RNA sequence: GCGAUGAUCUACCCAUGGGUGGGUACAAAUGGCAGUCUGACAAGU
């Protein structure tokens, strides 16, 4: 009867767009990857939006964060696998949270804006 | 066609019988808008016919919940039933002025002979009411309306947003402030009375500096004279004679060199000792209570660190929310030494995060983190 | 109550009076006083009807049931409203339940002293049972056997 | 600046707000509940004696609070006075509501509104601490649905980012706002619609407002703090609109 | 005489100041707690003692609406408290927390009672140790004087003008070292005599009372043979009373 | 049998012993700063 503390969570197609954009972002260094990295971007006000995983044990480590996101008006998503997110963000251990940062000098600009608007529509 | 209007307030409903109508074709006009603002004519426009108060804050809350949700409450049903003149619904149904087009259908299905109007016309009537208000009621309703507004607002807020009870933390905050300052001023008074009674008998002072036991010893000894071997065994029932301290104090009292003082000083200083003793009992009790609340509200962070230290962190941060919220370097702000400290800082940020945002904590998960940090320290 | 009085003691349109009472109750389900006079009014109804049939017959337990149904609904409703005065821990829950039960059963005791009297008190104690209160009203049962 | 300088407080032109001068200048408003910084902002202290007492002023970080960015970029009349009331649509925290409540002060009251839950929870905490606020934690699209709690709010502030911002203010303001009452909006280009560009967005929003009778008194950009933002101050006429 | 110990005099008065300070801070803190439960209170009633007594009386706004508050509080204010208890914004507190706050309140009351106990103790001790001064100028002020000057021989050792000026030594020394004009009251402000005097009269009465205080202080201090009945102080009070009322009667305007 | 739930990184002697120096929070004191106003007229008639 209550929505779970993870809602929203994306369908597989939107998973694909999110992870691909994340990968290109990590290859072009517009990306702060790591839970504390994410919280500190949110604080510093330089975040395009926030991805995070919904299978880490426990879930509450990163469930803290969307509170900041809702207050600051930045969108957030839960992808269903820290393992997949890690393999797609290009580091060695499973990753449970990442933040795509602002900068318009970004060769993936239109890609990220379209995907962000998709997320906003999800909400 | 607007004969009656229904208006409502935080503390009680009202129904008004409109004595005229502001004309309809031209009701964006300068003149009629001014007439709604100028009470000298809106009085002609409306007069009160009834006001039904509320019974309690709880029933007002449940009523406001219903009038939000769009269902008619019992008091509402009763007041309309008592007000509205009846009719044979097939010809010349009656009219009421409401602002909730959503509510309209519920009213209609209850009373099959009433028509709810919500035009810009009727919203203007209700706006005039909302503006002038307390002047209109002629005084029927006592009460700080505004006070009731704030109270009911908080109550309705909490009720829907689902505030929780155990998750209170300011109690932890104020509790640690008490324990700290209480140890401080208990020690202050302890050495105060210690110097004061050493004026009469400084041998006990140089013997025991321990404060609460000092207080109890003062409670026994009235003056430096009325001490026998029975009192020796009495102190043995108290702290210790096997340590020989009872013999020490009896010999020092027999040879006592502190000047003996006024009886009334003995009684009031005894009162003082009783005061400090009860205060120390109180501090220990409150410490145990803090342990209880920590292990209930946030045993995770506590088990990871400790009751009093977790309270230190929560107080210095501001609240459990903020401490969980902020990143895992400010928690350090609040060589191998630095390394293990930073590791513990990260892990306690973890514990705080879970231990706040959950609906209840998990001592076992806290223990898992504790054991992980312990195995890393062992790796050192 | 004053409007009820005028309507009754000057004309006594008993249907009109019962309507007045039920409306006033629906508006004020909190006032044990009003419950009190409604009950005693239905008592007045019953007694007047009984005496009138008596004199008619001289010239030439439905009632307890209705009284006690009024009693029952008054108990349930006042208990609910007294809880809802200050409307959460299990222990305060328990103590406030104790207090409201005390209040309601004190009101029942006032109903009894208000008081076919044997049948009325019989059903009152029946609804009761459906500590110190227990001993007081078993003493009451003894006093009924006396009566 | 640092933690040791002594500052000089000064009454700003807008009543309620205060310049704090030093080697470097700040905007500072009174604080209601002294001794608890809400969100990690420094708080100036003063002491006045009859025996002494401590009163406590609070800096208003204009980077983080939109109205304050506007004040520091200069508005002519900010309708929020030390006595009036306010409706504040869209306070995901008390981040600006704390300050607006402090300016409004003990005698006036200020209404807060939120749709979200968890921001609402934190709002409840702040509302517990401070008296001036009354919090409404409802979806902001139904003034009908919380008509319970508001009588002649004396000004409105809109922070929301929903592309129907002009409609939502039209609704709540019609229902609640006193006649000839300061509407203030904080317009946001991207939040309103991205494909069109900032100046057209501002134009079209001001158009919707000028049709729903809120004569827009002035406009401001608050450039050096945030991009594409704006604050549109308007006065609600309802009679003699033209 | 064992009761002739200004050492415990000064100890007692210093303890009085401190006890007042931490009584106030605990009052503030318990205000924070129970106001969090019930936040209209602190602004409605303000006496820490009375506030604590309501805390003792009730533990829930239901018991607030039920119990009687006749002795602590007048009725208009207490029905204000009852309506607030009905409609208060603050949350409701659990059993153990209520127990602990109630026990804090007992502690507050205990420090109160102990404080006035101590004050009357010092009253008796003071009339014992320096009766004439006590009768002349006032218990609390005389206690503070002997405290500030340390030992009684010292306090009588000093001359009159000092005992006048003894408090506001700071402003005195500032005036001296920069050639402004000297202060005049110091610690003997709160002496009841000055407490009825009015302005320039307060100054003149401070001066005369200070001199008589020197006389009485000394006689209580050194006299080998003491009656402990405050005769010199009493006649001195007669003297300064007379000087006062005659000065007061002299009005400065024209008639 | 590593890691984004976080890797690395934030004064002088006597060879993981002792002695020196500085920097913050708490207490101590009979240390210091640091010194106890003037000195015959006034008021009424």
């Amino acid at each position: 009867a209550p929505n779970p503390k993870a809602f929203p969570l994306a369908d597989a197609a939107l998973t694909q767009q999110i992870l691909d954009v994340v990968q290109q972002a990590a290859n072009l260094r517009q990306l702060k990857k790591g839970a504390n990295e994410a919280t500190k971007t949110l604080n510093r006000g330089i975040s395009e939006f926030i991805i995070m995983a919904a299978d880490c044990e426990p879930i509450e480590i990163l469930l803290h964060l969307p509170l900041l996101c809702e207050d600051k008006n930045v969108p957030y998503v839960f992808v269903p696998s820290r393992v997949a997110l890690g393999r797609a963000c290009g580091v060695s251990r499973p990753v449970i949270a990442a933040s795509i940062t602002t900068n318009d000098a970004s060769a993936i600009k239109t890609q990220i804006y379209a995907v962000k608007d998709k997320i906003e529509t999800l909400l | 066609p607007i004969e009656y209007l229904l208006f409502e307030e935080p503390t009680g409903y009202a129904v008004f019988k409109v004595k005229l109508q502001q004309d309809d074709i031209g009701s964006r006009l300068k003149e009629v808008q001014e007439q709604i603002n100028d009470f000298g004519a809106f009085t002609k426009l409306i007069e009160l016919v009834s006001f039904a108060p509320f019974k309690g804050a709880a029933e007002a809350l449940e009523n406001a919940n219903d009038i939000s949700e769009g269902l008619v409450s019992e008091s509402l049903k009763a007041i309309l039933d008592l007000n509205l003149p009846k009719a044979s619904s097939k010809k010349k149904n009656i009219t009421l002025a409401i602002s909730d087009k959503n509510l309209g259908p519920s009213i209609k299905e209850e009373f099959p002979y009433v028509d709810c109007i919500s035009n810009e016309l009727a919203q203007d009537l209700i706006r005039g009411v909302r503006l002038h208000g307390e002047k209109l009621f002629k005084g029927l309703q006592s009460g700080d309306l505004e006070r009731a507004q704030l109270g009911l607002g908080h109550a309705y807020s909490r009720a829907k947003v689902k505030f929780s009870v155990q998750k209170n933390d300011n109690h932890i905050i104020q509790a640690i402030a008490l324990l700290d300052q209480l140890d401080k001023d208990i020690n202050t008074f302890a050495m105060r009375v210690k110097e004061w009674y050493g004026w009469h008998f400084p041998e006990l002072a140089k013997l025991v500096p321990d404060n609460y036991t000092f207080a109890k010893l003062v409670l026994f000894i009235k003056d430096k004279a009325s001490l026998n071997d029975d009192s020796l065994h009495d102190l043995a029932a108290l702290l210790n004679e096997d340590s020989g301290i009872a013999q020490r104090v009896i010999d020092n009292a027999r040879i006592s060199m502190g000047q003996d003082i006024s009886e009334t000083d003995m009684e009031n200083v005894c009162v003082f000792a009783q005061r400090v003793a009860s205060l120390a009992d109180y501090r220990r009790q409150l410490y145990d209570y803090l342990c209880e609340k920590m292990h209930t509200v946030a045993p995770n962070l506590s088990e990871l660190i400790g009751e009093v230290i977790g309270a230190r962190l929560i107080s210095h941060a501001g609240s459990l929310t903020n401490l969980s919220k902020q990143a895992a370097s400010t928690v350090q702000i609040l060589k191998n030494k630095g390394r293990i400290s930073r590791y513990l800082a990260n892990k306690c940020s973890m514990a705080s995060r879970i231990d706040n945002y959950s609906e209840e904590p998990s001592n076992v998960f806290g223990s898992v983190l504790k054991k992980q940090v312990e195995q890393r320290l062992e790796f050192y | 109550i004053s409007c009820a009085k005028y309507e009754y003691e000057v004309h006594a349109n008993f249907k009109s009076c019962r309507n007045i009472f039920q409306n006033g109750l629906r508006f004020n389900p909190d006032v044990p006083k009003l419950w009190y006079e409604y009950v005693k009014f239905e008592l007045n109804f019953i007694t007047k009807l009984i005496n009138r049939r008596k004199v008619m017959g001289l010239i030439n337990a439905l009632r307890g049931d209705i009284a006690l149904t009024i009693f029952d609904v008054c108990m349930k409703t006042l208990g609910k409203h007294y809880i809802n005065k200050h409307k959460s821990d299990s222990k305060m829950n328990i103590e406030l339940n104790k207090e409201t039960l005390n209040y309601l059963f004190s009101e029942s005791l006032r109903y009894i002293k208000l008081f076919e009297r044997d049948y009325l008190i019989n059903h009152v104690l029946q609804f009761w049972k459906n500590p110190e209160l227990y001993l007081k009203t078993v003493m009451i049962d003894i006093t009924l056997n006396i009566r | 600046a640092r933690g040791g300088a002594k500052v000089v407080i000064e009454p700003h032109r807008h009543a309620g707000v205060y310049i704090a001068r030093g080697k470097e200048d700040l905007l500072v408003t009174k604080n209601m509940a002294p001794g608890e910084s809400v969100y990690g902002e420094k708080r100036i202290s003063v002491e006045e004696p009859v025996p002494p007492t401590k009163v406590e002023y609070r800096v208003w970080n204009p980077f983080r609070s939109k109205l304050a960015a506007g004040i520091m970029g200069g508005l002519d009349e900010l309708f929020i006075a030390p006595g009036k009331k306010v409706l504040y649509l869209g306070a995901a925290s008390g981040t600006s509501v704390s300050h607006v409540s402090d300016v409004v002060g003990p005698e006036g009251v200020v209404y807060a509104v939120e749709f979200s839950h968890r921001p609402g929870r934190e709002l409840i905490s702040m509302a517990k601490k401070r008296p001036n606020i009354i919090p409404i934690i409802e979806d902001a699209r139904h003034p009908q649905k919380y008509r319970m709690l508001i009588g002649m709010v004396d000004c409105v502030f809109a922070d929301v980012a929903q592309p129907d911002q002009a409609r939502i203010i039209a609704l709540n303001s019609h229902m609640f706002l006193k006649d000839q009452g300061g509407v203030v909006i904080s317009i946001k280009a991207n939040c309103i619609d991205s494909t069109v560009d900032a100046e057209t967005v501002f134009a079209r929003e001001v158009q919707k407002l000028r049709e729903e009778r809120i004569k827009p008194l002035e406009q401001l950009t608050l450039e050096p703090y945030e991009r594409d933002h704006c604050i549109v101050v308007g006065r609600y006429m309802r009679s003699g609109l033209k | 005489s064992a009761d002739k110990v200004d050492v415990m005099i000064i100890q007692a008065i210093a303890l009085l100041d401190d006890l007042d300070k931490e009584l106030n801070t605990y009052a503030m803190r318990c205000k924070e707690w129970y106001g969090w439960h019930f936040p209209e209170l602190a602004k409605i009633v303000t006496d820490s003692v009375a506030y604590a007594r309501i805390i003792l009386t009730m533990g829930i706004r239901s018991k607030a609406s039920e119990t009687d508050l006749s002795e602590i509080l007048p009725e208009e204010i207490e029905e204000r408290v009852k309506t607030a208890a009905e409609v208060s914004m603050g949350t409701e507190i659990t059993q153990t927390d209520l127990d602990n706050i109630n026990a804090l309140a007992e502690q507050i009351v205990e420090f109160a009672a102990y404080r006035e106990q101590l004050s009357n103790y010092l009253s008796a001790r003071m009339k014992a140790i320096a009766p004439n001064l006590t009768q002349l100028v006032g218990e609390l002020v005389g206690a503070r004087l002997i405290a500030h000057s340390g030992s009684l021989i010292s306090l009588a050792k000093s001359p009159a003008s000092t005992i006048q000026i003894l408090g506001a030594e700071k402003a005195l020394f500032r005036a001296l070292k920069t050639k402004h004009d000297t202060p005049k009251y110091g610690l003997l402000y709160h002496a009841s005599l000055v407490g009825q005097a009015t302005g320039k009269n307060k100054g003149k009465i401070a001066r005369v009372l200070a001199a008589k205080a020197a006389v009485s202080l000394r006689y209580d201090a050194l006299a080998e043979d003491r009656d402990d009945s405050g005769d010199i102080g009493l006649e001195s009070r007669a003297k300064v009373e007379n000087r006062l009322s005659q000065l007061e009667g002299r009005d400065l305007r024209t008639t």
